[PDB]
């Protein structure tokens, strides 16, 4: 649900 | 199977009619916007020889508590109207202008869509905007101009009950997306294309909307490279124009004989 990077 | 002119001539025949796009960095460093993943001399290797890090801190929340003054200077960086859009924005404009547009997602902070001329109601800034701000120590709510004076004056912009720094309602990383993110529930089944421009989709939640519109449904990237799920595990009314993003939206323009509309429109705007 929360801004990640890969 | 598919082709751009394919993907073309669904338009011009009216068999894709609700179209909505997806967009990240790459569509506006053509506007001299450097992308904060793939950066260049400019903005950011100034503040990387001042005090950032790097460049994915200034949308880090730790960092930010320790050192908000990075950040507040791509701020400044970004007021509207110190970019311009490109002929990417003005082909999505074209795009809503002729009905085609059903909701444009981007992933860029710059307001691009906007100048352009695009309305609110057809896009979900996705990764927040400057028009309002949030303490960081109370979680106050300010209208975005409140600071603007601030940062603009080179000054970190504080709260008037606790003295905190007061961040705009950009996304950081582990922070939630707005809201108005939830308009994809409805949205992305009721697109009849996906189009894909100018992203590395290696940021979720964002990236993962791709896999959100139905098999059915054709995705045409848009992109320098073949990336994300579009990559790994591809469907089979996928395409994929690779190159340079401004490139490829000017051969789909001349694909759906918009050549003329796109000039009108540029010389009108600009
Ligand atoms: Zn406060």
């Amino acid at each position: 649900a929360t801004k990640a990077a890969r | 199977k598919l082709s751009l002119q394919d993907v073309a001539e669904l338009i011009r025949a009216r068999a894709c009619q609700r179209v909505v796009v997806m967009v990240g960095a790459g569509i506006s460093t053509p506007s001299g916007i450097p992308d904060f993943r793939s950066p260049g001399s400019g903005l950011y290797s100034n503040l990387q020889q001042y005090d950032l890090p790097y460049p994915e801190a200034i949308f880090e929340l730790p960092f930010f508590f320790h050192n908000p003054k990075p950040f507040f200077t791509l701020a400044k960086e970004l007021y509207p109207g110190n970019y311009k859009p490109n002929v990417t924005h003005y082909f999505l404009r074209l795009l809503h202008d002729k009905g085609l547009l059903l909701r444009l997602y981007t992933q860029n902070i710059d307001g691009l869509e906007r100048v352009s001329g695009i309305p609110a109601s057809k896009l979900v800034e996705a990764h927040g905007t400057f028009a309002s701000a949030t303490c960081t120590v109370c979680q106050r709510p300010f209208p975005g101009e409140d600071i603007r004076a601030d940062v603009m004056a080179d000054r970190v912009p504080r709260c008037p009950v606790c003295t905190g720094v007061v961040k705009p309602d950009i996304v950081f990383f582990g922070e939630p997306l707005p809201q108005r993110f939830l308009l994809h529930v409805v949205d992305f089944p009721m697109a009849d294309l996906l189009l894909i421009l100018g992203t590395s989709l290696e940021v979720e939640p964002f990236a993962s909307l791709t896999e959100a519109v139905r098999s059915s449904v054709p995705r045409l990237l848009i992109n320098r490279d073949l990336v994300g799920p579009l990559a790994w595990h591809p469907r089979s009314r996928d395409v994929a124009q690779l190159g340079d993003v401004v490139h490829g939206v000017e051969s789909l323009v001349e694909l759906l004989g918009w050549t003329e509309e796109m000039r009108d429109l540029v010389q009108r705007e600009t």
